RNA sequence: UGCUCGGCGCCGGCCCGAAGCGUUUACUUUGAAAAAA
RNA sequence: UGGUGACUCUAGAUAACCUCGGGCCGAUCGCACGCCCGGCGGCGACGACCCAUUCGAACGUCUGCCCUAUCAACUUUCGAUGGUAGUCGCCGUGCCUACCAUGGUGACCACGGGUGACGGGGAAUCAGGGUUCGAUUCCGGAGAGGGAGCCUGAGAAACGGCUACCACAUCCAAGGAAGGCAGCAGGCGCGCAAAUUACCCACUCCCGACCCGGGGAGGUAGUGACGAAAAAUAACAAUACAGGACUCUUUCGAGGCCCUGUAAUUGGAAUGAGUCCACUUUAAAUCCUUUAACGAGGAUCCAUUGGAGGGCAAGUCUGGUGCCAGCAGCCGCGGUAAUUCCAGCUCCAAUAGCGUAUA
RNA sequence: UACCUGGUUGAUCCUGCCAGUAGCAUAUGCUUGUCUCAAAGAUUAAGCCAUGCAUGUCUAAGUACGCACGGCCGGUACAGUGAAACUGCGAAUGGCUCAUUAAAUCAGUUAUGGUUCCUUUGGUCGCUCGACUUGGAUAACUGUGGUAAUUCU
C-alpha cells in the first residue's frame, strides 16, 4: 500500500551512521506519523527499530508523495554520543529542566547580588 | 540585521488613459472569449509582453554576429519554442516583434482545459481549474493562470481523486444517497 | 571601531564561498592564519557543503574535535582553521585525501588524490632573508620558514616540500616555457604556458602566458603559480584542466548531456 | 627608425633574437585592477 | 653573503654601553609506561625574548562633493608659509618649542554663511538626454546629556569603567548614599505619524579554562489593509422568446440540430470559508499541506469606493427646496420648467479594493 | 507606449499660465473571505525614563584539608565528583541613532624604503665560559561587628 524508496545513500562510515533521503508515496489519505515508517525502514535495513532518527517532513500539493530525512546508527551509545538532544526527546532518551529561561536570568542575577558561599543559600 | 529576501516587483500596469473606448473594447472583448476574472490579469500580461519585446529591443540594437546577442537569442527563441507561443519552424531573431497578446494567452491552461474537450463552457473550465480536478504529470494544479509547455500538453487529464474521472463521489452525492436511504425505510 | 573585527556578516562574505541567502544573517569568520582572509576556505564550510558530511554547527565540531583531520600531516582542531590554495585534507577513517585546488572558475573543488601523492606539497616563495648570523631563511605562501635552501632559489621561485618532515625537495625555476596556475583575481584558475614577461620599475609586473588551446591573456605577478617544469604538471589536474571554456559551449555540452541522458 | 650580448640555421663569414636608448599631450582600441546584494 | 627601480638595507668585522621603576637563556601541569646497568627514554598541555606571516589599525599621494557675491580679497608672528636645531609621538611632518625671511591662497570663486546635509554601494521616474531622495539592515565614519581628563589592557579618551561641571533626577533617621534605554519590551512628553513589560539558544555565528556553559547577537510567535505575489462570491440541463446563422413563402409560415441572450420556473452534480478528530512541523506548539465526521437554491455563506454637462467611459428618469441650502480641482450648475443641489431607480469605472491632502 | 485635453473672444490664429491624466511614499477615511512574503517612534523630542532582561567561562593537562557528596585493606600525602574562592582569558565585539561634519567624511587607485600589531601558523629556544626544587604574603573557610542601604566592608 505505501512504499518507500531509497534516494541519495551515502554511508559517512567515520560517525558509524548512514544518511538516506526519505520520499514516502501513498495515495489518497492522511499524512503518515513516523512510527511506522520506523518500522518500515529499519525492516528495509535488517535492523531492529531503536537507533532510527527521521525528522523534517513536508507534505506536497496533493499529498500523493510526502518527502523527509532518513537516519540509521549502528548502536545505541552511539546514538547517544552524536545527536541533537530534542531527537533524543522526541524519542524520549533525554529530558532537559523545566524552568525557564527569564527565572534562571534573576537566579543567577541573585546569586551575582552576594559574595562568596551566600550565593549557594541566597538562590536557594 | 535579519535573515530577509526584501525583494518584490510589480506584475501588472496601468495605462496614462482611464476613459476611453477602444482598447477597453478590446480587453472587454478578450475577456468576453477568454473568460479572464478582470483587467489586472491582462495587464500583467501586456506588461511581460512588454518587457520581452524591450529586451528584443536591446538585442536587436546590437549588431550582426555578437556573442552575446547571438546566445540571448538562441536562448530566448528556446524558452519561447518550449512555452509553445511559437512553431519549431520558424525560428527567425526579429519575429519575436510580430506577436500580439493573444499569443501569450493561447498558452494558459483554461483555454487549453476548454480546446481538449474536457470542459463545456470556458466559465466551467474556469471553475474547474480552480476545484483541483486536473492532473498533469502527475500533480494537482489548482491555480488557473498556469503557463503550459509543449512537451507537457498531451499529459492533461482528470485527478484520480475527482468523481468526474473516477473516484470517491463527493459531499453532495452522499448526502442524497443518505436521504435517499432514509426516506426509502 | 576601538578594536579587531570578531563577526562576518552572510552577504559580506566574497562569491568564491559559494554561500546561500536566507539560512543565517552570520558567516563563519576564519581564525588567523598562514594566510589572507580573503583567499582562504575554512574547514566547516568544505565539510558542511563541499562533502555534506555535517549538517550543523555543533555536527561539524563533532566531526572535527575527535582528531581524523589531516592539515598537511597535522591534526587540527579549530573550526574555522584557513585552508587555502594547495593545502591537503587526509581522513585516516573513511580512507580518501583531498588536495584544495582552484577550479576553472573562481571557486574551489574538491579533488580526491592518491594516498602517494599526498606526502608532497608544492609552495611559492616569497622573498629570500639572511638569518642573524649568516643563515639564508626562506618564506613560503604560507609563511613555512625553511633554514638553509638552496642557492638557485630565487624571489619568484616554486619548490617542492615534503609534508611529513618539512624539508626542500624539489624546485622549478622561473622562466617562460613553464607551466602555469594562476592565483587570485577575475582571471583565476587556468593553465597556461608562460611566454612572455616585462618588467615595469616601482609598479606591477605583467606577464603573457598563452593557453594550450590559443587563448590569450596577461595578469598580475604575484598571482603567478608554477605547477610544471616545462609541460608537464608535477601535480595531477582535475576535469576541465583550467582552458575557461567558452559561454555558448558551455550550452552545446549542456544540451549534449541532456540528449544523451535521454 | 638604427648602433654591446647571444640563436632553428650552415663552413675567421651572412640572417634572426636581445642588456641599453630611439618628442611630449588629449582622443581612439585591447588587457589587468576593479567587495556582496 | 643576498636583494630591490632605487638604502644611511640585511648580513660581516672592530671599540665599548647594557638602565636595579631591571630583555631572554622553562624552579609549571597531565597520559602511557619502559630499556640498559643510580643514570637513560615517547605522545602532549601551558609559558617564553626574537622574527616573518594573519586580522588589521594609523598617518599619506592623485581624482571626484548642495546652494549663496544683499559672501571680494583671506591668513600672520596667540604658527599663517618654509629652512636649521631639537622636544614629544609607534614612526614622517609647525604636532610643538628657539632663531630666521615675509610668506601661502583667490575670479578656474578661496575666504564667509546656510543646509529640511552622515557619505557611498542604491531607490522612484525613465525614447534619448535628465530630476529628486538615500535615517534605514552592506561598507566606512561619529557619539551614548554636552564638553574635559584618566586607570587597566596589545587594542578605549570605553561611558551596561572611573573622575569634576552644569541641567535633570532616586532614597533618607538628614550626617550622607545611588544615576544615565540615540539596546530588547514597556511608560510619559511630542506630533498626521509608528507594534508584545511573549518563548528559545533548536537552527546561523560569537566569547570563555571549553564537545558539555552563556549570548533581547539572533531564531520563533502575536499585533500589521506600509507595500508586493497568488487567488472565492456556480454551471450544465429543460421551460420564459427577439429572430439571426442556410433553403423557401412578394412579407408573416415552416424546416431551426451549435441556437445566443435574460426572468426569484424547476433540476441534480459538486468544492471552499468555518466547525473541528488525527497527522505533520516545531526547543514545544501555532502557520502551510494530507486526511476523517460535518458543512449552500433569496449558495441571506448578502462587495465596497467615489461618479453620471464638458474634460471624462455613465439617464435631457422621477419627486423636494427654489441665488437660500448646497455642488463644483477648472469652466461654471442654484432667481418657481436644477442633463450638476437633496432623496429613490437604472447605468458606467476598478474590484477586496477605492477616494482625499501633502511632497 | 517617444501621447495630450478644457479654460481670455461676437467669432479666428499665437505667447502664456491654471486645471484635469499616470506612478512613487506618508497620514487619514470607507470597506473587507483564503493564502505566501513583509516595513514598522526617522522626520516634531539625540526629550525624560518606573520596571525585568541584555557577558560570561573547565578539560586528561593552573591552584581541592567545603565530609557538600562519595570508593577501602586506608595509614610511606592526594580514588573520583565537587559549590565557593585565587589565577589568566574576553568584556575595545555585537546592537540603536544620524545630533555634529561641505575636500571634512567617503568612493576608486596608490605608499609606509616613515611605524605598531592580541591570537594562529613556521622557525629560533646546551649557540654566551662564569638544584632530587629557594622565600614569605593573601584567598576561600572559621569566628567576631557598625551602618538606612548598595555587587559596602
Amino acid at each position: 500500500t505505501v512504499t518507500i524508496r531509497t534516494r541519495k545513500f551515502m554511508t559517512n562510515r567515520l560517525l558509524q551512521r548512514k544518511q538516506m533521503v526519505i520520499d514516502v508515496l501513498h495515495p489518497g489519505k492522511a499524512t503518515v506519523p513516523k512510527t511506522e515508517i520506523r518500522e518500515k525502514l529499519a525492516k528495509m535495513y535488517k535492523t531492529t527499530p531503536d537507533v532510527i532518527f527521521v525528522f523534517g517532513f513536508r507534505t506536497h500539493f496533493g499529498g500523493g508523495k510526502t518527502t523527509g530525512f532518513g537516519m540509521i546508527y549502528d548502536s545505541l551509545d552511539y546514538a547517544k554520543k552524536n545527536e541533537p538532544k530534542h531527537r533524543l526527546a522526541r524519542h524520549g532518551l533525554y529530558e532537559k529542566k523545566k524552568t525557564s529561561r527569564k527565572q534562571r536570568k534573576e537566579r543567577k542575577n541573585r546569586m551575582k547580588k552576594v559574595r562568596g558561599t551566600a550565593k549557594a543559600n541566597v538562590g536557594a | 540585521p535579519v535573515a530577509r529576501s526584501w525583494v518584490c516587483r510589480k506584475t501588472y500596469v496601468t495605462p496614462r488613459r482611464p476613459f476611453e473606448k477602444s482598447r477597453l473594447d478590446q480587453e472587454l472583448k478578450l475577456i468576453g472569449e477568454y473568460g479572464l476574472r478582470n483587467k489586472r490579469e491582462v495587464w500583467r500580461v501586456k506588461f511581460t509582453l512588454a518587457k520581452i519585446r524591450k529586451a528584443a529591443r536591446e538585442l536587436l540594437t546590437l549588431d550582426e554576429k555578437d556573442p552575446r546577442r547571438l546566445f540571448e537569442g538562441n536562448a530566448l527563441l528556446r524558452r519561447l519554442v518550449r512555452i509553445g507561443v511559437l512553431d519549431e519552424g520558424k525560428m527567425k531573431l526579429d519575429y519575436i516583434l510580430g506577436l500580439k497578446i493573444e499569443d501569450f494567452l493561447e498558452r494558459r491552461l483554461q483555454t487549453q482545459v476548454f480546446k481538449l474537450g474536457l470542459a463545456k463552457s470556458i466559465h466551467h473550465a474556469r471553475v474547474l481549474i480552480r476545484q483541483r480536478h486536473i492532473r498533469v504529470r502527475k500533480q494537482v494544479v489548482n491555480i488557473p493562470s498556469f503557463i503550459v509547455r509543449l512537451d507537457s500538453q498531451k499529459h492533461i487529464d482528470f485527478s484520480l481523486r475527482s468523481p468526474y474521472g473516477g473516484g470517491r463521489p463527493g459531499r453532495v452525492k452522499r448526502k442524497n444517497a443518505k436521504k435517499g436511504q432514509g426516506g426509502a425505510g | 571601531a576601538r578594536g579587531p573585527k570578531k563577526h562576518l556578516k552572510r552577504v559580506a562574505a566574497p562569491k568564491h564561498w559559494m554561500l546561500d541567502k536566507l539560512t543565517g544573517v552570520f558567516a563563519p569568520r576564519p581564525s588567523t592564519g598562514p594566510h589572507k582572509l580573503r583567499e582562504c576556505l575554512p574547514l566547516i564550510i568544505f565539510l558542511r557543503n563541499r562533502l555534506k558530511y555535517a549538517l550543523t554547527g555543533d555536527e561539524v565540531k563533532k566531526i572535527c574535535m575527535q582528531r581524523f583531520i589531516k592539515i598537511d600531516g597535522k591534526v587540527r582542531t579549530d573550526i574555522t582553521y584557513p585552508a587555502g590554495f594547495m593545502d591537503v585534507i587526509s581522513i585516516d577513517k573513511t580512507g580518501e585525501n583531498f588536495r584544495l585546488i582552484y577550479d576553472t572558475k573562481g571557486r574551489f573543488a574538491v579533488h580526491r588524490i592518491t594516498p602517494e601523492e599526498a606526502k608532497y606539497k608544492l609552495c611559492k616563495v616569497r622573498k629570500i632573508f639572511v638569518g642573524t648570523k649568516g643563515i639564508p631563511h626562506l618564506v613560503t605562501h604560507d609563511a613555512r620558514t625553511i633554514r638553509y635552501p638552496d642557492p638557485l632559489i630565487k624571489v619568484n621561485d616554486t619548490i617542492q616540500i615534503d609534508l611529513e618532515t618539512g624539508k626542500i625537495t624539489d624546485f622549478i625555476k622561473f622562466d617562460t616555457g613553464n607551466l602555469c596556475m594562476v592565483t587570485g583575481g577575475a582571471n583565476l584558475g587556468r593553465i597556461g604556458v608562460i611566454t612572455n614577461r616585462e618588467r615595469h620599475p616601482g609598479s606591477f609586473d605583467v606577464v603573457h602566458v598563452k593557453d594550450a588551446n590559443g587563448n590569450s591573456f596577461a595578469t598580475r605577478l604575484s598571482n603567478i603559480f608554477v605547477i610544471g617544469k616545462g609541460n608537464k604538471p608535477w601535480i595531477s589536474l582535475p576535469r576541465g584542466k583550467g582552458i575557461r571554456l567558452t559561454i555558448a559551449e558551455e550550452r552545446d555540452k549542456r544540451l549534449a548531456a541532456k540528449q544523451s541522458s535521454g
